C-alpha cells in the first residue's frame, strides 16, 4: 500500500547553561539546521547602528577552522545554502544540504557563528554590501513603513532600524562585530534546532562547541513604547500608510486575541484576483472607495510588546477616506458589532494558515527555532489550535477596543496631501 | 542512521488511477494535516490560434468569478470561510487550478474545483469587466523587463509558430474576445483526457478517486470523435530582437539555443552544466569565490546586477541559455564571458566541477519538493509531459549517470556551433552583432 | 643557543650590513619585490604602517636620488629590524595555496 | 608547477589530447605540402607525379 | 505560534552564500496587483525575485 512511515516525534531539551536543543528525524532525503540567536537589531544601542545587518551580510567571511574561500566552495562541492535571516529579535544561522553532508555544514554552521575573525580587510571590503542590500530592501515602499512604523513606535530598541543607517555604512568596525558576538552570541541566547539529525548528535555538537557564556542577560533593556509619526514626502504615485497601536507580547493569551482580530479584519488574500468578500476592511473601504486600493490588518508580536493595526496603499487623494473607512471598521468591532460565524471565519483562516506555514521543513524550522526562544519550548500545532479556539468574541472585541483607544503610531509615504495626521482621525 | 540514498527510497510512491471518462487521479499521500488539490490541464498558448490567442488567459480571470451552482460570490466566500487559499496559472503548454486546504476539507475541495472546471458562468457583464483587468495587467507587464525579453525570445525563437505567442494574447484580443470565443475554447480543451485531479497531503488515495467519481463524471456519453487535436512542432529559428530604449537604466538580456523538450533523457545533463554555471546576484555573499567562473568574475569585475541559467521545455522543443540585466557598458564582456563558459564546457568540462553540478541538483529537486503546494504541482505537471511520476530515486539514478565525458558531449549536441535566439532589451547599443554571437558559439582553438 | 649558532647570526649581522638598505634608512620588508601576494600584503597593512612605509621608501628613493646615505646612528638596526610584511604575506601566501589546492581536485 | 599537477589537470590533458593531435597533423601536412618535402610526398598516390 | 511567518507582519531580511537576498513578512501589495495599476518598481541598480533553487527534473 502507497502509506507513509509513522512518523517520528521532536525531541526539545534544554540544557543546564540555557541552550536549547531541538530536532525531528523526518527521513527526509536533505537535511536542515539552524543556530537561533537571540542577537536581533533591538539589541543594538545607538553608538552601535546597523551592526547586526553588517553582521548578517558577513556569514562568508574567514573563520579559525575555515578561511571565506573555503566556506564558499566547500559547501558549493556539495550544493549546500548557508543562509542568515535577522528580524527585530532573532538571528538565524540556517544551513541545508542533502544527509550525508550535515558533518560538513554543521563545522561550517560553528566557524561562522562560534569563530569568526572580522578581518580587517574583509570586513572593509563588505562595506558597500550594506548600500547594495538596503538599496534593493528599501525599493519595496512597505519596507521603509514598517522602519519608519517601528522608529514611530518605540523610543528604545524595537525602534531600531534592521537594516543600518546610511551615516554608519563603511563605519561599522571589526570590534563592534566582535563585541556584538562575545555578548549575544551566548548558550542562554541561542537554540540549535536540526531536521534529518538524530538528537544525540545537535546534543553532542551543543554540549562540544556551543558552551559560550559572558554575555547580556534578560531579552535586553525592556521595549519602551512612546507612539508618534513618521513622515515621507515621496512622489511615489500611490500612498503607503499604517496606522498602529501597542498590543500584546507573543505568547501570551491575549496576543492570540490579536491575530484573532487581525484575521476578523482582514490579512492577505485567499483566492487570486478575488474581491475579498470575508475581508472586513476591505469591503468597509470598498463601498467608499472606488480607485485601485489595498488593506490589510497589520499584526507584530514581540518579546515584550506589540503593534496591532492597519496598512493601506491607496491613491495619494483617496488616503484620508481610506484611512478612515478602515479605521472606523475597526470601530465598529470595538462597539461591539461582531458575530459569532464572523470569528469562526477568522479562526479557520488563523487555524488553517499556522498549519500551512510550518508544512516545509523552511517553515518548520523557522518556527521551531522561533518557539525555542520566544517560549524555551515547542508546542505542537494540535494545541496552538487549542490555544486559537480557546479566544472568546469578546476577547475579540476588547482587541478592537484596545487599539480604539491606545495611543496610536503611524507612518506614511508619498504624496501626504490627503494623508491624515494621527491628530485628524 | 538514514543514508541519502536510503531516503529517496521512503517517499511513498505516487498512486495513479484513470477515471472511465478519462480523468486522470493521481496522489502522494503524507502525514500532513494539510493538503493541496488541484486540476491540471494540457492547455496553454500554443494550443491557441493567432484569432483567440487571449482565451486561456481570460477563462483564467473568469475560473473564480461565479460558477452556475455557485453566483459571483459564492466561491470566494466559500473557499475563504474554510481558511483555505485558491489559485490559478497558465502556461504556453499548462493550465492550473489549486486549492491549499486542511485535509478534512478535501471533500469541499475537490467539489469546488469541479464546478470550476465544468460550470464556469462566464457572465457577459463580467467578462466586460475582466477586458479592463487584463488591458491594465498589460501595461503592467511591459514595465517588468525581465517579463517582456523572454516574451521577445519566444516570439523570435518561435517566429511564426503557436510558441512565438505569449499566454495573455495581444490587446487586439483581449478586447475582442467574444462570450462564444471563450466557451468554444473550453468545450475544444477542457476535456477528461487532458486533465490530472492531482493531490497532495494527508490524504488516502480511495478518498480521492471516490470523490473524482462524484464530481468529475459526466463528461464521457459520448467524446472526442469529430475534433481531434493533438500539437504540430515548432520550427526554431536562430534569430535576433532587439528593442533599443536608452531611457531604462539597465540592459535585459536572454540567449538560448534549441532544446530537446519535457520527454527527452539528456535533460538531466544539460541541467548538470546550467547548474556549473549556475546563477548570480548583487546579493550574494560569495563574491569573488563563488565556484562557478561566470558568476565569479561577474563579482569581481561588476559585470552585471544578475544572471541566471534555464532550460525551459516544451513538447519536442525548448529554449536553453541564459539571461543577464547589467550596465550599458557590461554587455560585451557578460556575452563573451558566459559563451565561453557554454564552450569550456563544450569542449574540456571536468570530473569535480560536473559533481557539484549533480550535488546542486539532487539539492535543488529535493529542495523544490518541499509541501503540499509544490508536490501537487509535481504530480500534475509530470503525468502531463511524462505520463508517469518519476521517482526521486530515479531522478538520482539519472543525476549520478553524468560524469564530465556526459556534460561535454550532451552540450556538444545542444550549444556547440548552433544559432542561438537572442532577446535584448533597454540601452542596448554595446550588444554584440548577431554574427559575433554566432561566432563565439565555436571555437577556433577546438 | 649555540656558539656556531651565534656565528651564523654575526654572518648575518655581516651581509645585512653589506647589503645597506638600512644605510638608506629602509628596512628589508621595504625592498621586496613587488608581486601579486607582496602588492596585496601592502594592501592589507594597517594605516600606521603602510603610512611608515611610504615615507621610508620616500625618504630613500630622495637618498639614492642625491646619492646620498643616512648619518651612521640614523642606519636600521639590525637587531631592531622589524619584519612588519612577515604576518601578511604569510596569509596571502596560504591562501593562494587553498585555491591552488581547490583548483586541482 | 608543482600547482599544476593534479587529477583536474590530468582530465583538461585528456580532454585537450585528440585536439592537440590534430593540429600536429595541419602542422605536418601543411609543412610537407607547402615545401613539397618529397621524402615524404613519395608516398601519396596522386600527389606522385614528379618522374625525374 | 511565535514566529515572525507564523503572525505574518513585521520585516524579516535573509541574507546568503548562494540565494538572493529576501524582505519581509505581512501587510498588503497581493490584493494592490488585482485592482490593476501597480507598475512595480523598475531595475534601477537592482537584484532578481523568485529566487533560484527551485528548479525540476
Amino acid at each position: 500500500a502507497g502509506v507513509p512511515p509513522h512518523p517520528q516525534d521532536l525531541e526539545f531539551t534544554r540544557l543546564p547553561n540555557g541552550l536549547v536543543i531541538a530536532s525531528l528525524e523526518n527521513y527526509a532525503p536533505a537535511s536542515r539546521i539552524g543556530l537561533f540567536i537571540k542577537a536581533g537589531s533591538r539589541y543594538e544601542n545607538s553608538n552601535n547602528l546597523g551592526t547586526s545587518h553588517l553582521l548578517r551580510l558577513a556569514s562568508s567571511l574567514t573563520t579559525k577552522g575555515a578561511s571565506s574561500f573555503k566556506i564558499t566552495r566547500g559547501i558549493e562541492a556539495v550544493g549546500g545554502k548557508l543562509s542568515v535571516t535577522s528580524t527585530r529579535e532573532n538571528m538565524a544561522y540556517t544551513v541545508e544540504c542533502l544527509r550525508d553532508d550535515v558533518d560538513i555544514l554543521m563545522e561550517f554552521l560553528l566557524n561562522v557563528t562560534t569563530a569568526p575573525e572580522f578581518r580587517r580587510w574583509e570586513v572593509a571590503a563588505l562595506q558597500p554590501q550594506l548600500r547594495i542590500d538596503k538599496a534593493v530592501a528599501l525599493q519595496n515602499p512597505q519596507a521603509h513603513v514598517i522602519e519608519n512604523l517601528h522608529a514611530a513606535a518605540y523610543r528604545n530598541a524595537l525602534a531600531n532600524s534592521l537594516y543600518c543607517p546610511d551615516y554608519r555604512i563603511g563605519k561599522v568596525t571589526p570590534v563592534e562585530l566582535h563585541d556584538y558576538v562575545q555578548n549575544h552570541f551566548t548558550s542562554a541566547r541561542m537554540a540549535l534546532i536540526g531536521l534529518g539529525v538524530s538528537h544525540p548528535v545537535l546534543k553532542q555538537v551543543a554540549e562540544q562547541f556551543l558552551n559560550i557564556r559572558g554575555g547580556l542577560g534578560l531579552s535586553g533593556a525592556k521595549a519602551k513604547y512612546h507612539g508618534g509619526e513618521i513622515r515621507e514626502q515621496n512622489g511615489d504615485s500611490l500612498v503607503h500608510a499604517a496606522l498602529v497601536a501597542e498590543s500584546a507580547a507573543i505568547g501570551s493569551a491575549e496576543a492570540n486575541a490579536f491575530s484573532v482580530l487581525q484575521h476578523v479584519l482582514g490579512a492577505g488574500p485567499h483566492v487570486k484576483r478575488g474581491s475579498n468578500a470575508t475581508s472586513s476592511l476591505y469591503q468597509a473601504v470598498a463601498k467608499g472607495v472606488h480607485q485601485p486600493f489595498d488593506v490589510s490588518a497589520f499584526n507584530a508580536s514581540y518579546s515584550d510588546s506589540g503593534l496591532f493595526g492597519f496598512y493601506t496603499i491607496s491613491q495619494a487623494a483617496s488616503a484620508g477616506d481610506v484611512i478612515k473607512a478602515a479605521y472606523n471598521q475597526v470601530k465598529t468591532i470595538a462597539q461591539g458589532n461582531l458575530s459569532n460565524p464572523d470569528v469562526q471565519a477568522a479562526k479557520n483562516k488563523l487555524k488553517a494558515g499556522y498549519l500551512m506555514s510550518v508544512e516545509s521543513s523552511e517553515g518548520f524550522l523557522d518556527e521551531v527555532g522561533s518557539q525555542a526562544l520566544a517560549a524555551g519550548s515547542y508546542t505542537p500545532p494540535s494545541t496552538v489550535l487549542q490555544q486559537i479556539d480557546a479566544v472568546a468574541d469578546a476577547d475579540v472585541i476588547n482587541a478592537a477596543k484596545k487599539f480604539v483607544s491606545g495611543r496610536k503610531s503611524m507612518a506614511a509615504s508619498g504624496n501626504l496631501g490627503h494623508t491624515p495626521f494621527i491628530d485628524e482621525l | 542512521t538514514a543514508t541519502y540514498a536510503q531516503a529517496l527510497q521512503s517517499v511513498p510512491e505516487t498512486q495513479v488511477s484513470q477515471l472511465d471518462n478519462g480523468l486522470r487521479v493521481a496522489s502522494e499521500q503524507s502525514s500532513q494535516p494539510t493538503c493541496t488539490v488541484g486540476v491540471w490541464i494540457d492547455a496553454g498558448s500554443r494550443y491557441e490560434s493567432e484569432k483567440n490567442n487571449g482565451a486561456g488567459y481570460f477563462v483564467e480571470h473568469l475560473a473564480f468569478k461565479g460558477t452556475k451552482n455557485r453566483p459571483g460570490n459564492a466561491l470566494e466566500k466559500e473557499v475563504e470561510s474554510m481558511g483555505a487559499h485558491l489559485n490559478a496559472y497558465s502556461t504556453r503548454e499548462h493550465t492550473a487550478y489549486y486549492i491549499k486546504a486542511l485535509s478534512k476539507d478535501l471533500p469541499k475541495a475537490v467539489e469546488l474545483l469541479a464546478d470550476i472546471v465544468q460550470n464556469c458562468s462566464l457572465e457577459d457583464s463580467q467578462i466586460e469587466k475582466e477586458r479592463d483587468v487584463i488591458l491594465q495587467e498589460l501595461q503592467e507587464n511591459d514595465t517588468s523587463m525581465r517579463d517582456v525579453v523572454f516574451n521577445y525570445l519566444h516570439a523570435t525563437a518561435f517566429q511564426g509558430t503557436p510558441l512565438a505567442q505569449s499566454v495573455e494574447g495581444p490587446s487586439e484580443n483581449v478586447r475582442k474576445l467574444s462570450r462564444a470565443d471563450l466557451t468554444e475554447y473550453l468545450s475544444r480543451h477542457y476535456k477528461a483526457p487532458r486533465m490530472v485531479l492531482a493531490a497532495a497531503g494527508g490524504l488516502e488515495h480511495r478518498q480521492l478517486l471516490d470523490l473524482a467519481q462524484k464530481h468529475f463524471s459526466g463528461l464521457s456519453g459520448t467524446y472526442d470523435e469529430d475534433a481531434v487535436p493533438t500539437l504540430s512542432p515548432c520550427r526554431f529559428t536562430g534569430s535576433q530582437i532587439c528593442h533599443r530604449e536608452d531611457g531604462l537604466p539597465l540592459a535585459h538580456v536572454a540567449i538560448a539555443v534549441e532544446g530537446p523538450g519535457w520527454a527527452h533523457p539528456d535533460n538531466v545533463a544539460l541541467q548538470v552544466a546550467n547548474a556549473i554555471i549556475g546563477h548570480y546576484d548583487c546579493t550574494y555573499g560569495g563574491g569573488a569565490h563563488l565556484s562557478s567562473p561566470l558568476a565569479s568574475i561577474a563579482a569581481t569585475n561588476k559585470l552585471c546586477q544578475s544572471f541566471q541559467t534555464f532550460n525551459i521545455c516544451y513538447a519536442d522543443t525548448g529554449l536553453l541559455g541564459a539571461h543577464f540585466v547589467c550596465d550599458h557598458m557590461s554587455i560585451d564582456d557578460m556575452m563573451f564571458v558566459l559563451q565561453g563558459q557554454w564552450m569550456r564546457l563544450c569542449t574540456s568540462a571536468t570530473e569535480s566541477e560536473v559533481l557539484r553540478g549533480k550535488n546542486l541538483l539532487r539539492n535543488a529537486l529535493v529542495s523544490h519538493l518541499d509541501g503540499t503546494t509544490p508536490v501537487c504541482e509535481d504530480i500534475g505537471r509530470s503525468l502531463l509531459t511524462y505520463g508517469r511520476r518519476i521517482p526521486l530515486a530515479e531522478w538520482e539514478s539519472r543525476i549520478a549517470e553524468v560524469d564530465a565525458r556526459v556534460v561535454r558531449e550532451v552540450c556538444s549536441k545542444y550549444f556547440y556551433d548552433q544559432c542561438p535566439a537572442v532577446a535584448g532589451f533597454g540601452p542596448i547599443e554595446q550588444l554584440p552583432d548577431y554574427n559575433r554571437i554566432r561566432s563565439g558559439m565555436f571555437w577556433l582553438r577546438f | 643557543v649555540s656558539a656556531s649558532s651565534r656565528w651564523l647570526e654575526g654572518i648575518r649581522k655581516w651581509y645585512y650590513n653589506a647589503a645597506g638598505f638600512n644605510k638608506l634608512g629602509l628596512m628589508r620588508d621595504d625592498t621586496i619585490h613587488e608581486n601579486d601576494d607582496v602588492k596585496e600584503a601592502i594592501r592589507r597593512l594597517p594605516e600606521n604602517l603602510y603610512d611608515d612605509r611610504v615615507f621610508r621608501i620616500k625618504r630613500a628613493l630622495d637618498l639614492s636620488m642625491r646619492q646620498q646615505i643616512l648619518p651612521k646612528e640614523q642606519w636600521t638596526k639590525y637587531e631592531e629590524d622589524k619584519s612588519y610584511l612577515e604576518p601578511y604575506l604569510k596569509e596571502v601566501i596560504r591562501e593562494r595555496k587553498e585555491r591552488e589546492e581547490w583548483a586541482k581536485k | 608547477l608543482t600547482r599544476f599537477l593534479g587529477p583536474r589537470y590530468r582530465q583538461l590533458a585528456r580532454n585537450w589530447v585528440p585536439t592537440a593531435q590534430l593540429w600536429g597533423a595541419v602542422g605536418a601536412v601543411g609543412l610537407v605540402w607547402a615545401t613539397d618535402s618529397r621524402l615524404i610526398l613519395d608516398w601519396v598516390p596522386y600527389i606522385n607525379g614528379k618522374f625525374k | 505560534m511565535l514566529s515572525v511567518a507564523a503572525r505574518s507582519g513585521p520585516f524579516a531580511p535573509v541574507l546568503s552564500a548562494t540565494s538572493r537576498g529576501v524582505a519581509g513578512a505581512l501587510r498588503p501589495l497581493v490584493q494592490a496587483a488585482v485592482p490593476a495599476t501597480s507598475e512595480s518598481p523598475v531595475l534601477d541598480l537592482k537584484r532578481s525575485v523568485l529566487c533560484r533553487e527551485s528548479l525540476r527534473g
